[PDB]
């Protein structure tokens, strides 16, 4: 090959020290990190919802890492980690519950009995959904599945509002290029 | 026995979810075992590493654009690309946005990985390993100059986008004689890996690149790159009609010795992909 | 093309004073400064490091470079008459022209002023004073093609009036000799772009 | 030189022991210490504000160390540390959130998505903003910046009132003189 | 297995922000890493230390005021400065305030660092290294006495400020013969560094100095200093008309072996700078 | 990394000011130092 240079491996770390103690080189940690997925999601009362109804949509938006990067790979494994912050103004008593549900199965075609978690606005739900699957890994957005792997079903007592966040537990993605990106909306 | 608690009063704060922005310390599982460790990715991803060690991905090549060179391309003038950037800026962040307007004027981009990555973060620092290569026959011949100039750029402005200025790039204004440069003589080589380190009066550089950035919000874009290169024909393309009277060049891009600062970008609207709708 | 470059000392300015000379170069260092309209009436100011590179004549065989890091050296000499009496103080204020006014070298007391670094100057005694202003830049290196970011101002100031006989003679005067140069320099980058 | 004395290095520490166990000699600690910046700041409802709108003003007042001393130096580095105590009388549900924002960029020209913190009147917000910057340090009051370094953006659910405090994390200041100081206001 | 918690009941208190006034134990970050340590200030501040080791700053010189000495200045009378303090008190806290009144009568000060610092704190103790130096020609000549007297001061009072009393400083009332003193003979020396230790019947001294302190609130000011010095011409200035018939003197100030007690000052209104308005 | 808290649930009681009648274990200072120890009474009480 032919390669040239106009002239480093330390000045980077040095100006990092004096400027930024965070010597970030691996992204995997940035998958264990959370990030807001939705500002004030709503939810029907005294009922339940498969979180996909929300996930899939924000996935398409790339508002967070675990979707932004998802648009950059094909395959992954590991257990996701979801968080719900309550902001609903008015309630009498507030259970909030969480169960398991195959990824894209519907609320009606699934049991409501099994490993669950519950809490009481403590206003927060802090669950980690593991990796249970049937092939070896998962295509990130395979439109075709009868619920290969696991995911979350959510129940609340009242017409509810929540802030939501998501990350990975060992969660990890196959390499790909990247799509076009959207910027401003300067309509006239 | 029930002795008494001589233990201390142990203070606290109700603070929940402490450090969720951070990367390192609990959650609630929904399985059998709290020791639910999986493994180490055998025969799942056949590679060194594709996610961590971003030098892998940030160092992943990609093509920005092609540029046509005709025998009639003036010498020591930038090889023209319309009103958009052979007038090549240097830096990772995105600069060549376009518009889908339907009155809507929504801007979109074609960022490679080395760019797509940084639009996550706020500031950046890294070496850019470009790699330029021509498509040609052997009969196609000529000389080409690549010259790098730090700092600002002679630009043209619009209420929706910016562009480069060719006039300030004639051989008389910017001779490119002493500046850092290469000359590619097509007759003996066709690909050049140009490793450009990070050099600034700023330890790091901004990552905004171009966003909400037009005639008005231009200075952020001026602040988002360390410098700019220029490609210019130094000798005319020599091409008999036995072959095409022109050639083309391609600009691979990747990075090395890369680093980022913070995960909050520098825009006014969060990240969002242009998900192609059915129709314009 | 060449190994090593210019550290040549060069002059900037030469000023004169005489007793009873009521002017900005006198009314030495008002004790307090209440209004922004009666600031500490100074004597002389040098925006650095530009003026050096500009009037010093080093530009031509120093230009065609962009980034710089350097520590300026300076010294003042005098051959004035003895019959004058008084003292002066020289100091530097980084970015005084842009920070909040209340943090400027001007718009403060003489006490705060002298609190700044530097060295003093007896009209009669301090024959040859020297000073070395380091790289006060927050910026890694200084730009030349722009030369716009004088990362410091250098202010001279008077401590006590120019004191001497009742009515002064012509040679009953003071004169000054400035010289500005550089040490701790390092230049790197070629560039066609030029400071105008 | 010529120097005289009318006659110590221990009597200081001794009368300190018997009078005051605090052998303060370094100020840097007194920068890690907090101090009130404002008595009952107000804030618009269900919205957000760049804390500069307040900071810059109290900075000019020197009511605290990290401004009082600021009027004594030129340059600094390190991560500031802010605290908000809630005192607002009436709310239904009270999220209080905090994001990052380049120092002097405006709320509109900046994202609302990124590393954040949230809490629920727990009535307090206790954040530490780090040092991310682009030169090597910062002129303490350089009027000219396009957001060189980082700072805080604040969101609340309701028309809010807060007590506020600030300090440094390693936070540290270049030497200078000092300006004139203001005393009483004995108007007639 | 899920055994049972034989652990103790661990008490507590909801107390948040415990010890924010103190200097040493948490907060919430907004970054990637909780180990976000930066470094040790290389090629940032070229100095020993400028913030800690306040002996550096408190020991930083500064000029309080100049005083003119004329051949007609009486011997063993304080070198006059109008109604304001050559009648020099000793102590760090501020004493020479002035007024911007517009009926408003707002008082302001010119405190040096060695003073500016202490107006933070409540009480103080330190040695004052003054340093006095004259501006002169060689022909200007004379003798000068500096004499230090602890305790109170003969003062004059106003409803807005105080001042010194020259009458009680004639050579007949305070001869300054045995008291601690120096004589500067201009003809052989011109600068004197006067190191005055801390001496009181109080282990420490108050830091109020002068504030809201006038004819009425005078006793706090009397309580805010350990003593007072006096400068007096002992021999008249000898100056032929070949030169000025007068000279001037300057009073550098700094401190050594310094110490402070508490960070709460002794005023009735918090610290605030006189930020110069546009106009009077 | 953010592992999971296999730690125990640590019980408690909100009880404040526990054992104020007693003679031995905290309070809130209003000074600089939490190590504010003074001394041993020399030439104070003979």
């Amino acid at each position: 090959e032919n390669t040239i240079s106009f002239f480093p491996e330390r000045m980077n770390n040095e100006a990092l020290m004096r400027g930024c103690g965070e010597q970030i080189v691996n992204l995997r940690p940035l998958l264990r990190t959370f990030r807001t997925i939705n500002d004030n999601w709503s939810l029907a009362a005294n009922t339940k919802t498969p979180i996909t109804d929300l996930t899939n949509t924000a996935d398409a938006e790339g508002r967070d890492y675990m979707s932004y990067l998802s648009f950059l790979y094909r395959f992954y494994r590991g257990g996701r980690r979801y968080k719900f912050f309550n902001t609903t103004p008015l309630k009498q008593t507030c259970y909030v519950r969480s169960f398991l549900i195959p990824r894209n199965y519907t609320a009606d075609e699934i049991n409501t009995d099994g490993p669950s978690h519950i809490t009481y606005p403590n206003p927060v739900h802090e669950v980690e959904v593991p990796f249970y699957s049937q092939y070896r890994k998962i295509p990130i957005a395979s439109t075709s599945d009868k619920g290969y792997d696991s995911s979350l079903m959510y129940y609340t007592n009242v017409g509810t509002q929540q802030i939501v966040a998501r990350a990975g537990n060992d969660f990890t993605f196959w390499m790909i290029g990247t799509p076009q990106l959207q910027g401003i909306t300067k309509e006239v | 026995s029930k002795p008494r608690n001589q233990n201390q009063v142990m203070p606290y704060q109700n603070v929940p979810g402490w450090g969720y922005s951070l990367y390192k310390d609990m959650s609630v599982p929904l399985a059998y075992d709290p020791n639910n460790e999986l493994g180490d990715l055998r025969d799942v991803f056949p590679s060194a590493v594709d996610e961590m060690a971003i030098g892998y991905v940030c160092g992943n090549p990609a093509i920005k654009h092609v540029l046509t060179w005709s025998t009639t391309d003036v010498v020591q003038n930038p090889i023209s690309n319309g009103d958009d950037w052979g007038v090549i800026p240097v830096g990772m962040p995105c600069y060549s946005k376009t518009i889908r307007a339907v009155t809507s004027k929504t801007e979109v981009m074609d960022p490679a990985p080395c760019e797509y990555v940084a639009n996550l973060f706020s500031y950046w620092r890294a070496t850019m390993c470009y790699r330029i290569t021509v498509v040609k026959t052997a009969f196609h011949t000529g000389r080409l100059e690549i010259f790098f100039e730090p700092g600002s750029i002679p630009t043209v402005r619009t209420a929706d986008n910016l562009g480069p200025d060719q006039t300030q790039l004639n051989g008389t204004i910017a001779p490119s004689d002493n500046n850092y440069k290469y000359i590619l003589d097509l007759t003996n080589d066709t690909e050049v890996t140009i490793k450009v380190p990070y050099v600034s009066n700023k330890m790091f550089m901004k990552t905004v690149g171009i966003y909400g950035a037009h005639d008005e919000d231009n200075w952020n874009f001026d602040e988002s790159f360390t410098g700019f290169l220029c490609i210019r024909p130094i000798t005319k393309l020599m091409a008999p009609d036995t072959v095409s009277q022109k050639v083309s060049i391609v600009v691979w891009k990747w990075a090395e010795d890369v680093v980022v600062v913070e995960p909050k970008p520098l825009t006014s609207g969060p990240t969002q992909v242009y998900n192609p709708p059915a129709v314009a | 093309s060449i190994i090593q470059f210019l550290q040549r000392p060069v002059l900037i300015d030469n000023i004169e004073i005489v007793a009873g000379t009521t002017a900005d170069n006198n009314t030495a260092l008002s004790r307090y400064v209440l209004d922004r309209t009666n600031p500490q009436k100074y004597i002389k100011q040098w925006t650095l490091p530009s003026t050096v590179l500009k009037a010093g004549g080093k530009a031509q065989k120093l230009a065609n470079f962009k980034y710089l890091r350097c520590d300026v050296q300076v010294k003042i000499v005098l051959n004035a008459n003895p019959f004058i009496a008084g003292r002066l103080y020289l100091a530097y204020s980084p970015y005084d022209d842009k920070v909040a006014p209340e943090r400027r070298i001007i718009y403060t007391s003489r006490a705060g002023v002298t609190g700044y670094p530097g060295v003093e100057l007896d009209f009669q005694l301090d024959n040859s004073v020297e000073m070395t202003i380091p790289y006060a830049s927050f910026q890694e290196a200084y730009d030349l093609v722009s030369g716009n970011e004088d990362f410091v101002q250098l202010y001279l100031f008077t401590i006590a009036p120019v004191l001497g006989p009742s009515a002064e003679s012509a040679n009953s005067k003071v004169d000054l000799s400035v010289y500005m140069w550089l040490d701790n320099i390092s230049l790197v980058i070629p560039t066609y772009r030029l400071n105008p």
